[PDB]
RNA sequence: GGCACCUCGAUGUCGGCUCAUCGCAUCCUGGGGCUGUAGUCGGUCCCAAGGGUUGGGCUGUUCGCCCAUUAAAGCGGUACGCGAGCUGGGUUCAGAACGUCGUGAGACAGUUCGGUCCCUAUCCGUCGCGGGCGCAGGAAAUUUGAGAGGAGCUGUCCUUAGUACGAGAGGACCGGGAUGGACGCACCGCUGGUGUACCAGUUGUUCUGCCAAGGGCAUCGCUGGGUAGCUAUGUGCGGACGGGAUAAGUGCUGAAAGCAUCUAAGCAUGAAGCCCCCCUCAAGAUGAGAUUUCCCAUUCCGCAAGGAAGUAAGAUCCCUGAAAGAUGAUCAGGUUGAUAGGUCUGAGGUGGAAGUGUGGCGACACAUGGAGCUGACAGAUACUAAUCGAUCGAGGACUUAACC
């Protein structure tokens, strides 16, 4: 459970390295974000060099983490922290390579740039 | 329609033959024993009344001992009727067992709920409660009650009471299992009551 | 459940230790009513337990109850008491070495009194 | 939080008509004598069910 | 409740299991299926939890993976778990394991008690 | 704003929190008319109050402005709702200061820092829960439903179909399908949380004569877990399909008034709106309903008006309890009995007990041995307690039909 105004580590080439949730999409008022939907947020803090500097509103989805995510067949997949990675509007990422394992509920929801870009995923 | 009466003994999960994890809810129901035919011309509508289990003799008494002997049984604990069933489908004294329904078929439930004691509106009704801190001494009060100008409070402001024991059914319930060999009965969800209830199941109005 | 007797676990579990102590010292305790009916089941492990009367079972016993004088011209203490002279008694009837007689409640408070013996 | 009128006397006794206290359930002793409540071991002739308990 | 529960629930629990202690380490083999194209993909890790009965029996396992400590869970007897075995055996004291996610790095280790 | 009509032998004044409720002059969702409405979008107007109508930054601020979402971020009334519910930031005390005014004490709808918010609920009213009585005998169950409550909200994606329309750009109506947001309901198998008589490690001190092994206290001494029960952030489901009568609207036929004309006579269609359909309560519904089953119409007195005194069915007192519980109440039980506690077997949890022996100077590690322990959990077991008792509780008026 991803949260308003939650800081949220980056795992992208973007340059971003810490943003902040603005607010979850969705409904109206959605109190909540789990693995997989996207999630407006700025910037906190950045590479020097980079696409994104350090604070500007951009949009994004969070791809890993620490609460479970829960499959049908009744596993569970969890995490030690949360990241996201910038997505532009054409609803693949902004970054050309990411970093570290992303879990595989971004194969529905229609992901797979972002998936094949990704290093492994579980 | 159809519909059996039982008792809940349990709930657990139950895989599916597909990977998938499907909770179950587990309820035993020997097989029920129809004990009165009610009719139109005298009842005013048409239904069948039915016992579902056994009692001893010593809390047996002797009306419903009576009321029993024309299906020649023994005497139930547990009777309820149903409304819309086939008039001619059942005849007095027949049993109803767990076979008529079918894995599968979406099911309406309906059982009675926990009881909970006096509980306070903050677990009665939901609403938020005033703050923890910040010079609050509003920790968990039941709200306001009114206005002013109607010079009393109105008729369902809502307040602390007793929870629990009240009926309460839960629609569109799947059957995904039945052991005609040990009376049973498997169906996914989470089914209302304590353990060792009552519970009656019925064919889905909707 | 279990009952809470009125006060939190600390000086409730030195309330019950010392009952069970007072029931081996003389066999028969007068109490209320509600000591008695928690007090039934905490001897009678006890008393399981001296039934065992192993080692492992001395020390167990020994880390409960507390250690008076039971019969004084022997210098027999409640443990040693216990694990010879009762467990060889009541060895033999596989539960139920308690039993509670109800009586009229005290004029102090109508708190109501039980009668707690070993049989 | 104060009593806006004083309560008249049918309301006292008819709030009061509920707090008169209800008889003990007397049973005639095992132990020929004299009353005893049940379930209570016998005040006087010190016996219960039959047996005697010094 | 729990004769009839373990009775109506033999015919699915599973059998094919190496009893395994939750300080061990295992690789597990799910049959998970992507675009309708079967394969497996292989979990290597060490377990941290096991906890429950009968087939709510579960148990889940943790393996870090690029720097990223992961959680995996599964129920016990799923059908859909192909292969398991023990790849080492560990020796730990508590019955469940909980701080490895605040121990990260080496610092980790697990003794193999070569039982 | 004007007037001073109740209140100065006190009617607490802004805003916020908790809680709503009503109106419609409708913000969205529903149905339509006109359009300077091609289509995607709109503008206005009409019918429509069923439901919903967001989180932040700033200021005490309502109000505003801004950021980001949403279908939408409605307007108002209820002592500018709600202080015997809460807040005290500001105004509205006593201290102190600044600017200004005054010769001065002092003053400013000028500012700034600080500044005691009492009440054990009597009666209505509200939410639950009991006792009595009534329902022309006395009981155990099952019901009918007058009549009350609640839910009654919506998006996104796929397809129809880049199809109608459009030089083009762009992009449908209607109809199917999948999925979500928020609410509500229910419930612990799962994810977890709690879990103070469960288990394990551990410091200080003290105690059990000493070692070992334990006890007490130190927030449950601290720390890691954890059964039941309760629980959400966890799981399952709902707001579907329909019917009837309609609103705005669209009509068919047709005169008054040879035509015309949805109109007066007739016949239709037509909404998230009304009544049902869904869920719950419900015969104190004094109009006290209905069904089935059992008990029977005894003993006395004035003989009779009618009483009293034992009873039947069936209850109660009392006792063991919980799935119920503030107590009442409900439910499971009370010796032909599994109600509760033991005992035994388990689940599950903590996890390698003591005591031995080995290795080691040693702290320690090994085997004995998934050992030892286990609150609520589930099966058996008459071991202990639900014993002897007692109390209450039927005997039934006029007419029409009908037959002893």
């Amino acid at each position: 459970m991803i949260q308003q105004e939650t800081r949220l580590k980056v795992a992208d080439n973007s340059g971003a390295r810490e943003v902040l949730t603005i607010k979850v999409l969705g409904g109206s008022g959605r109190k909540t974000a789990n693995i997989g939907d996207v999630i407006v947020c700025t910037v906190k803090q950045a590479t020097p060099g980079g696409v994104v500097k350090k604070g500007e509103v951009v949009k994004a989805v969070i791809v890993r983490t620490k609460s479970g995510a829960r499959r049908s067949d009744g596993s569970y997949i969890s995490f030690d922290e949360n990241a996201c990675v910038i997505i532009r509007d054409d609803k693949s990422p902004r970054g050309t390579r990411i970093f570290g394992p992303v879990a595989r509920e971004l194969r529905e929801n229609n992901f797979m740039k972002i998936v094949s870009l990704a290093p492994e995923v579980i | 329609t159809k519909g059996i009466l039982g008792r809940k003994i349990g709930m657990t999960q139950v895989f599916a033959e597909n990977g998938d994890l499907i909770p179950v809810t587990v309820i035993e129901a020997a097989p029920n024993v129809v004990l009165q035919k009610k009719t139109a011309e005298n009842d005013g509508y048409e239904a069948i009344q039915l016992g579902f289990d056994d009692k001893r003799e010593k809390l047996s008494n002797k009306p419903e001992k009576g009321h029993v002997a024309k299906a020649e049984t023994a005497p139930k604990r547990f009777v309820k009727e149903l409304r819309g069933v086939e008039m001619d489908a059942y005849e007095v004294g027949q049993e109803v067992k767990v076979e008529i329904f079918s894995a599968g078929e979406i099911v309406d439930v309906t059982g009675v709920s926990k009881g909970k004691g006096f509980q306070g509106a903050i677990k009665r009704h939901g609403q938020s409660r005033g703050p923890m801190s910040h010079g609050s001494r509003y920790h968990r009060r039941p709200g306001s009650m009114g206005p002013v100008d109607p010079n009393r409070v109105f008729k369902g402001k809502l307040l602390p009471g007793r929870m629990g024991g009240e009926q309460i059914t839960v629609q569109n319930l799947e059957i995904v299992k039945v052991d005609a060999e040990r009376n049973l009965l498997l169906i996914k969800g989470n089914v209302p009551g304590a353990k060792k209830s009552l519970i009656t199941v019925k064919s889905a109005v909707k | 459940s279990y009952r809470k007797l009125g006060r939190t676990s600390a000086q409730r579990k030195a309330m019950l230790r010392d009952l069970t102590t007072d029931l081996i010292i003389n066999e028969r305790i007068e109490t209320t009513e509600t000591r008695a009916k928690e007090l039934r089941s905490v001897v009678e492990k006890m008393i399981t337990l001296g039934k065992r009367g192993d080692l492992h079972a001395r020390r167990q016993a020994a880390a409960y109850i507390r250690n008076e004088v039971a019969n004084e011209e022997n210098n027999q203490d409640a443990l040693q008491k216990l694990f010879s002279d009762i467990a060889t008694r009541y060895e033999e009837r596989q539960g139920g070495y308690t039993r509670i007689m109800k009586l009229g409640p005290r004029r102090g408070d109508g708190a109501p009194m039980a009668i707690i013996e070993l049989v | 939080a104060v009593p806006f009128r004083r309560t008249s006397k049918m309301k006292k006794r008819l709030r009061r008509t509920h707090f008169k206290l209800n008889v003990p359930g007397m049973t005639e002793c095992p132990s020929c004598g004299e009353m005893k409540l049940s379930h209570r071991v016998c005040k006087a002739c010190g016996s219960y069910n039959g047996k005697d308990i010094n | 409740m729990q004769k009839l529960i373990e009775d109506i629930t033999k015919e699915q629990l599973r059998t094919d299991l190496p009893a395994f202690r939750p300080g061990d380490t295992l690789r597990v083999h799910v049959k998970v299926v992507e675009g309708n194209r079967e394969r497996i993909q292989i979990f290597e890790g060490v377990v941290i939890k096991r906890r429950g009965g009968g087939i709510s029996e579960t148990f889940t396992v943790r393996k870090i993976s690029y720097g990223v400590g992961v959680e995996r869970t599964f129920p016990v007897h799923t059908p859909k778990i192909a292969k398991i075995e023990v790849v080492r055996y560990g020796k730990v004291r508590r019955a469940k394991l909980y701080y490895l996610r605040e121990l990260r790095g080496k610092a980790a280790r697990i003794k193999e008690i070569r039982r």
